[PDB]
């Protein structure tokens, strides 16, 4: 299908269905760590799991301590298989990094929608979306 | 990023275990971004203490730098601890015994530049904390990206930091710029101010135009809300910051702040007293002069308050309230100084289901834990309360 | 200079005794220097509290203010007080009793920047304590006059200062460039660099080329010695404090500094060990990274010094020092971090013959006074001392 | 004889015998309070003193504290009739006012030497010699 050109985060490989928010997001108060769901209550996506799944958005917001709540995350395996962002800051990379979280950002993130089947080649920064 | 032959050293593991995982955090960042190569870091600080926001795998992952005698090579200050019950507060104390472990200054507060860690304009560091982050790049014109807590803690560790965004001339400059067309004189107005810019803008630098804070304190709370709803991390404010002169180098657009915008703020944080039962005043920690105006504004009420008043604040201005007779008087209207520690992150949704405060920052986050909220400027909840 | 009308009525007697003294100091000021107005300013900062440099004289000048129930109307702090014998203390705590009743925060530091009082970028304050006026002016880009005491007590009590000086852009111009050709790396490079350009300039503005400081601390030391032999209140170091890019807008002289000149400085101050009983750091008071590095020398001497090092701070660092750990350290090798108070200030004639410093500021006013000095960096010092 | 125009600081009339240096001063360590004597260690007039004279220097140096340094020689009597500088600081200028002693600024201090008999009209910031 079409391809998505961006920039390699954390390299992996990955596919899977996909669940976008269009708000930025703070992982400290916006995920639970323990579940994988959506705790932020002005998330457009609040009360799904993120658990396992390809997770759009299009930047980070908030928290430092957003790393640690990725890594908490991945530790109690609820993080997603990988993370698409249009803009990925420094916090939401050191997540990605020490979790081991494939990840690409420089995406045109609007032309993702919830329910896709996408594969993500981290390493080369490329979302294919899978039809 | 071009590495020396020492630090590639460091990245092969030749000089230990706890070097080389801090370093392939540095490499790794440093590769994503295009950094050409890692800079020295006068200081750092450090987020990522309280257990509520770290947890066990937070400890896991602290506990595998300190096994291998992981410590500092810099300077390095430490953001503010929960508070809980006896087991949580166990568990608060195994964090910050790790981070003394490191040679880590125990500072626990996110005011590091009240006595303890102060930048000096132009110096290159490696902070987390977002207000302070702001801080110290829009007031003080140090430079520091907006790290992650484990960036601070990696960069502290080598001592270095990767060469990319804040650290450079060009990312520097304003990206927009906001006319305040609003009222804003007051502590609670920098707050919802900041609210609103945060979210209203993305990754931004922005340049703000008619804004005259009489208080540091009042740009302080700018940049925390800011960095609260949006990331923030530098801003200029014309006359006021030591960039500004430089900071416009392109035509920019040019966003308005109304008095509607800072209504609809207010008007969303304006739970009802009986939902409130205590009030948190230093949200980011309090200066000295905000411990003075509390105790003033105590002793005109005359009569304690019936729920309890809280401020946070740093080891340095408590000792300065302590020493200058201001911690007695508050105390004798049900005000509590109480350093070290940050309510925002303690587990106190059984201890309490509403809390009044002046700060933005405190309002997003205690919000959007399910607590009720009554955001106002501390004159008048001091006047108002039980 | 133009008074509004609530100001001429205060100069008039008509808000009572205290207010227009302290007017009349303001009136008279700024009509030499050709103020246009007074303008408001955001602290102030008092010098003349030692007993020892005030005198039954400054008793009766301030009890002159407290029996008209003067009252500061801006946030104000305090330079430290002296150390002496029992008739000396006993008329120490006068002057400072004297001055909390104006309701000034009794902080007695020269360092009100460390936690107590920070001036913001561009503020408009009324300091003295000269190393207080030069951090505020260089390294923070606030704007002060070098005040006299009982200027700046003047300032806080009207809560205005005549707008002359460096309250204004165009006194704030560099009118030398100072080319700095020797070797400055440490601290006590700093201090005789600062005491070779204060006796070498005159009433200037300069701008310091070649020239970057690891520490802030290090121009701290900088200022202090400039403006005591010296009167040096605002300087700029190319690429180091937030005024340096407009600085030049003339065609100016350069002065260079060699290894030569420093050199005379740090042979004058020499003095053989066996005239020295007593090592002094924390001029002006120390900062927390200062106190840091006494406490690792002195792990590493690993064994007491026989004479007194005493380390004069601030009650912000004390606190600080105490809480994390330092203090207990020091004391263990026969050091003592002294809060509230200055030696050089001390009628300390006939307990002490000898200081061994590390700032060019003490050096100088203790060699005035007669006493032996050695100048030193403090790591030499605690490795040589008895 | 000649005049010498200058700035007023303090005003006042006097008249009296000159005593000159050319280095920069400091009250607080050049002027024991209780005598009048120049006690600093490298004044060219060291041991000397200014009590009742007209006191020349080229400008301050030194401690902000210098302003009570002249109030407390002023209170035990022991201050110069007058004082002629270069340039006044709003620390020396400070001292004068609060102890009203006649001083100008703005002379040039290289046209006077000690000895000389000169009348200060500090109103007018006018110094004339006199022969
Ligand atoms: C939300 C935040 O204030 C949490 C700080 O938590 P901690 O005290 O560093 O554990 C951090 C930030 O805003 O960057
Ligand atoms: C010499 C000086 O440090 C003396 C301070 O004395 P006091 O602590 O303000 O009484 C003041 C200055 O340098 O301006
Ligand atoms: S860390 Fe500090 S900035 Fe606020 S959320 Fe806690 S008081
Ligand atoms: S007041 Fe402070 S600057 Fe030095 S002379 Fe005393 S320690």
């Amino acid at each position: 299908g079409p391809k998505l050109k961006g920039r390699k985060i954390v390299g992996g490989k990955a596919e899977g269905e996909v669940i976008v928010s269009r708000k930025p997001l703070s992982f400290l108060g916006g995920v639970d760590p323990e579940t994988g769901i959506v705790t932020d209550a002005e998330s457009d996506i609040r009360g799904q799991s993120i658990a396992g799944k390809i997770l759009v958005f299009p930047r980070g917001k908030g928290s430092t301590v957003g790393s640690y709540v990725i890594y908490a995350l991945k530790k109690n395996n609820k993080a997603p298989k990988a993370i698409i962002v249009g803009e990925a800051e420094t916090i939401v990379a050191t997540g990605a990094i020490i979790s081991d979280i494939p990840m690409v950002d420089g995406v045109d993130v609007s032309k993702l929608k919830t329910g896709m089947k996408v594969r993500v080649d981290a390493d080369s920064g490329e979302v294919e979306i899978l039809e | 990023m071009y590495l020396t032959k020492e630090e590639e050293l460091i990245l092969a593991g030749e000089y230990g275990y706890a070097l080389q995982k801090a370093m392939e955090i540095l490499v790794a960042l440093g590769d994503i971004y295009g950094a050409d190569r890692l800079i020295p870091i006068k200081s750092a600080q450090v987020a990522g203490v309280s257990y509520k926001n770290i947890g066990d795998a937070g400890i896991e992952f602290l506990r595998d730098f300190v096994e291998a005698g992981a410590k500092v090579s810099v300077y390095t200050t430490l953001n503010p601890a929960g508070i809980g019950d006896d087991e949580f507060m166990e568990k608060q104390m195994e964090v910050l015994e790790l981070y003394r472990k490191m040679g880590i200054e125990v500072t626990s507060t996110c005011t590091p530049y009240y006595g303890a860690n102060l930048p000096k304009f132009g110096d290159h560091i490696a902070w987390s904390e977002s207000s302070a982050v702001s801080f110290a790049n829009s007031i003080l014109g140090a430079r520091t990206n907006r790290e992650g807590g484990p960036s601070s803690l990696a960069a502290a560790i080598v001592g270095k930091t990767p060469n990319y965004g804040l650290h450079l001339d060009e990312n520097r400059k304003a990206t927009v710029i906001v006319d305040v067309k609003a009222k804003v004189k007051t502590f609670a107005d920098y707050s919802v101010l900041g609210y609103h810019v945060g979210k209203t803008l993305g990754n931004d630098v922005p340049y703000f135009k008619n804004l005259k804070p009489e208080k540091t304190e009042f740009l302080k709370e700018l940049g925390a809300a800011m960095g609260a709803t949006g990331s923030i991390a530098l801003y200029h404010v014309e006359g006021e910051t030591p960039e500004y002169r430089e900071a416009i180098t392109d035509k920019l657009e040019t966003i308005t702040v109304e008095d509607s915008d800072l209504k609809a703020v207010r008007e969303s944080f304006q739970d009802d007293w009986s939902d409130i039962d205590m009030i948190l005043i230093g949200c980011p920690h309090a200066s000295l002069p905000e411990v003075k105006e509390i105790a003033e504004l105590l002793r005109m009420r005359g009569k304690p308050l019936k729920i309890p008043l809280f401020i946070t604040a740093s080891r340095a201005v408590k000792a300065l309230a302590d020493a200058l007779g201001y911690t007695e008087i508050i105390e004798r209207y049900n005000g509590k100084i109480i350093p070290d520690s940050c309510f925002v992150v303690s587990p106190i949704k059984g201890w309490y289901r509403g809390i009044a405060t002046n700060s933005g920052k405190s309002a997003f986050y205690f919000r959007s834990f399910g607590f009720s909220v009554r955001l106002d400027d501390v004159e008048n909840l001091i006047k108002e309360a039980p």
